[PDB]
RNA sequence: CUUUAAAUCCUUUAACGAGGAUCCAUUGGAGGGCAAGUCUGGUGCCAGCAGCCGCGGUAAUUCCAGCUCCAAUAGCGUAUAUUAAAGUUGCUGCAGUUAAAAAGCUCGUAGUUGGAUCU
């Protein structure tokens, strides 16, 4: 059945871009996947969004720019410290000058540089570049 | 000497065109070696990189050519990988540098860490396939210099990538795949959207079109 | 004696390796 | 399958004494000389690209 | 596919650890079977005394004559045949005298021509057979 | 395609497709470059401007060039609304 | 039990692939050019620089103001600039990532003693630094690997018991005077 | 002299001490993998070489030798165990249509995983 709600929001939205499409729809939605796509929207990745409020669950129709060639989830959800988070950067993501590694820490979900900034750990959801 | 056969050709012959970024920004196709020759002509390098027999069974034996692979390219941004098959050596050698030359490429550079100075490395981690044959680039310190095989590590080296990781998976001895698939991991450095190119792409005006009158007339 | 068509008539013989070597000796000498 | 020939060929090799040359040069000399011949000077080449070793 | 769960660490492990056992070479090493026909005992090297000299018939497409040796270890009386590697060599081995014998390289394989032996002659006599072969060195008289 | 002391390092700055905002390659020769042509206002016909549209090849093999195509001329005024 | 300490390491590392035509031309370029003895002097350096560059790439994942960062990359960088392998003006941990083997052998007093013009060559200064008649301010130095200090580069002077600096004959000078 | 319980070396001074500076560097190789001779003499599927492919049945680029060459060098070869190579044990990170491989099928307890939502 369907677990991991994340990893069919971020796979809608990677087949979406690759196929070139302008606009993705997402469903359903939750707090995570909006705070995950807040923080690609911050960085410039995908642009606006809608939630459609429907009464069960929303949906979610996000534009997208094509910018974003990867974005994907890390399941499980291992619990990173800032030690390993050098590692995790190594091995996800294409380079140092680009991508994110986005982590749920206690204050809040966020990139990786940002939780460096913050000096906290937490546990990776997934990335983006 | 050079008579163009083609409108490219006449434009590079005729000093239109000032450099062969202006054939890459518009993805024109190459037809004549002579272009390449007219722009890095003086610091192309080629190298053979094998010569193989290929035999084909007949009723009376076994017809044999040979097949050339060429790897050309100044050891400064640009790279091209060539093969030829013929009957003679020498015939196949010359086929496949033509052919090599024509291919050629523009290589993206980038840095691994800071940015001080003239790039070194590719930009980000790229990876070329061909034929069961994975090559993949992985942006490595200053110094370091290509780890990989000898053969991606000829390719590396004639395309200006000053230091770089590599990994290969599959029947990397083959050479002619080998050789494909890090031509292609080359090749695809230039067709990744990283931010620094998320500009806005002003278009300028086309070859073809900006010197339409110069052969209207000719 | 020439590598070229030593390569172009010896490569099926006991002689492959040998005149392979030659002909990318002849090629890249360096 | 019989053992009565196990020396043959060594046994009737006929044997050529090594001739008296002259002492080779042993670590930094050596490595100099090799440096010397391989990089400094180009006397011995045609222009081929031969091996250092041939006979031809 | 693979389970992959924050508690999935004992299915991981033991999976992993009994799929070893279809690996080849950490079977042979780590079952103890092999070690226990292994004549030497996972022993490099081990002492004989030679029973007789014999000529190994080469594989098909090559045609000679191999030479070696019977030799019945001392440590544990097993009875090997230990190809004896130079040409002239099989003349400075005799009868019942003492044989030092190592693998042939391939870690209990044949090696080349000479089918089912695995071991070569290092030393006989307490002199090496490089060192008679050599004229180094000469057989106790 | 800075370093950090400012100046482009770049080899050329590829174009991107008009329609997916992707990289066009360089040896992906079923890439166009388009040019559509700028018509007066009032007497209507050509004054010598023109809007360029660059379609990668990959949008024209799947066949979605004309749709690329149109929604790119609409969104510039040189087709009318609908 | 014992006293005795049993630390010590190897200096130097034999290469992946032993027969690499690139390789061995660049490696005997070296050994001519410096006048080393063997292969073994070319890995040494190429250990050295290679765990200098180690610590720089360590040094350089770290956050630029990490107190570990900082103490030992600048006592990283002091290091590099005592021996004069590395400008002072350049003094930040990416340039570490910078510096060749050539600068490393640069240093070696054999290449100083041949660059001071004490010798005519740079095999003539391998002999003559294992001959005794080269000191580095006041101690005579045997060892033609000894890498020179920046504050110890003005002062390589021709030893004070050296023939050629001191003025006691050698031994084939002596017997041929005593000859006539 | 110094060292040291005792000259038990290293260091220091002095005498003698190099032209073939005979005060004589070796260990493995030269078809490929892999650096470096289809040069000469011998043997002729023999003797032997060869980790693997292979060489040898009368020009043997591979055996036995001479010369020459190259690799490391006061060191080099060999046997065995082990690490990397091995993304051929795969957590990162492998495979399962046809190359080795999805249980005949379904149920089902532990195990593993589990949709939105509460500033």
């Amino acid at each position: 059945v369907r677990m991991n709600v994340l990893a069919d929001a971020l796979k809608s939205i990677n087949n979406a871009e690759k196929r070139g499409k302008r606009q993705v729809l997402i469903r359903p939605c939750s707090k995570v996947i909006v705070r995950f796509l807040t923080v690609m929207m911050k960085h410039g990745y995908i642009g606006e969004f809608e939630i459609i409020d429907d009464h069960r669950a929303g949906k979610i129709v996000v534009n997208l720019t094509g910018r974003l060639n990867k974005c994907g989830v890390i399941s499980p959800r291992f619990d990173v410290q800032l030690k390993d988070l050098e590692k995790w950067q190594n091995n996800l993501l294409p380079s140092r000058q680009f991508g994110f590694i986005v982590l749920t820490t206690s204050a809040g979900i966020m990139d990786h540089e940002e939780a460096r900034r913050k000096h906290t750990g937490g546990k990776i959801l997934g990335f983006f570049f | 000497e050079w008579m163009p056969v083609t409108k490219l050709g006449r434009l590079v012959k005729d000093m239109k065109i000032k450099s062969l970024e202006e054939i890459y920004l518009f993805s024109l196709p190459i037809k004549e070696s002579e272009i390449i020759d007219f722009f890095l002509g003086a610091s192309l390098k080629d190298e053979v990189l094998k010569i193989m027999p290929v035999q084909k069974q007949t009723r009376a034996g076994q017809r044999t050519r040979f097949k050339a692979f060429v790897a050309i390219g100044d050891y400064n941004g640009h790279v091209g990988l060539g093969v030829k098959c013929s009957k003679e050596v020498a015939t196949a050698i010359r086929g496949a540098i033509i052919l090599a030359k024509l291919s050629i490429v523009p290589v993206r550079r980038g840095y691994w860490g800071n940015k001080i100075g003239k790039p070194h490395t590719v930009p980000c981690k790229v990876t070329g396939r061909c034929g069961s044959v994975l090559v993949r680039l992985i942006p490595a310190p200053r110094g370091t210099g290509i780890v990989s095989a000898p053969v991606p590590k000829k390719l590396l080296m004639m395309a200006g990538i000053d230091d770089c990781y590599t990994s290969a998976r599959g029947c990397t001895a083959t050479l002619g795949n080998f050789a494909k698939a890090t031509f292609d991991a080359i090749s695809k450095t230039y067709s990744y959207l990283t931010p620094d190119l998320w500009k806005e792409t002003v278009f300028t005006k086309s070859p073809y079109q900006e010197f339409t009158d110069h052969l209207v007339k000719t | 004696t020439d590598p070229f068509e030593d390569f172009e008539f010896n490569c099926n013989t006991k002689y492959s390796g040998g005149v392979t070597r030659n002909l990318m000796r002849e090629l890249n000498g360096g | 399958g019989s053992l009565a020939r196990a020396g043959k060929v060594r046994g009737q090799t006929p044997k050529v004494a090594k001739q008296e040359k002259k002492k080779k040069k042993t670590g930094r000399a050596k490595r100099r000389m090799q440096y010397n011949r391989r990089f400094v000077n180009v006397v011995p080449t045609f222009g081929k690209k031969k091996g250092p070793n041939a006979n031809s | 596919g693979k389970c992959r769960g924050l508690r999935t660490a004992r299915k991981l492990r033991s999976h992993r650890r009994d799929q070893k056992w279809h690996d080849k070479q950490y079977k042979k090493a780590h079952l103890g079977t092999a070690l226990k026909a292994n004549p030497f005992g996972g022993a490099s090297h081990a002492k004989g005394i030679v029973l007789e000299k014999v000529g190994v018939e080469a594989k098909q497409p090559n045609s000679a004559i191999r030479k070696c040796v019977r030799v019945q270890l001392i440590k544990n009386g097993k009875k090997i045949t230990a190809f004896v590697p130079n040409d002239g060599c099989l003349n400075f081995i005799e009868e019942n005298d003492e044989v030092l014998v190592a693998g042939f390289g391939r870690k209990g394989h044949a090696v080349g021509d000479i089918p089912g032996v695995r071991f070569k002659v290092v030393k006989v006599a307490n002199v090496s057979l490089l060192a008679l072969y050599k004229g180094k060195k000469e057989r106790p008289r | 395609m800075q370093n950090d002391a400012g100046e482009f390092v770049d080899l050329y700055v590829p174009r991107k497709c008009s329609a997916s905002n992707r990289i066009i390659g360089a040896k992906d020769h079923a890439s166009i470059q388009m040019n559509v042509a700028e018509v007066d206002k009032v007497t209507g016909r050509f004054n010598g401007q023109f809007k360029t549209y660059a379609i990668c090849g990959a949008i024209r093999r799947m066949g979605e060039s004309d749709d690329s195509i149109l929604r790119l001329a609409k969104a510039d005024g040189i087709v009318s609304k609908n | 039990p014992v006293a005795r300490s049993w630390v010590c390491r190897k200096t130097y590392v034999t290469p992946r692939r032993p027969f690499e035509k690139s390789r061995l031309d660049q490696e005997l370029k070296l050994i001519g050019e410096y006048g080393l003895r063997n292969k073994r002097e070319v890995w040494r350096v190429k250990f050295t620089l290679a765990k200098i560059r180690k610590a720089a790439r360590e040094l350089l994942t770290l956050d630029e103001k990490d107190p570990r960062r900082l103490f030992e990359g600048n006592a990283l960088l002091r290091r590099l600039v005592r021996i004069g392998v590395l400008d002072e003006g350049k003094m930040k941990l990416d340039y570490i990532l910078g510096l060749k083997i050539e600068d490393f052998l640069e240093r070696r007093l054999q290449t100083q003693v041949f660059k001071l013009g004490l010798a005519k060559s740079i095999h003539h200064a391998r002999v003559l630094i294992r001959q005794r008649h080269i000191r580095v301010r006041k101690q005579v130095v045997n060892i033609p690997s000894f890498i020179v200090r920046l504050d110890s580069q003005k002062h390589i002077d021709f030893s004070l018991r050296s023939p050629y600096g001191g003025g006691r004959p050698g031994r084939v000078k002596r017997k041929n005077a005593k000859k006539g």
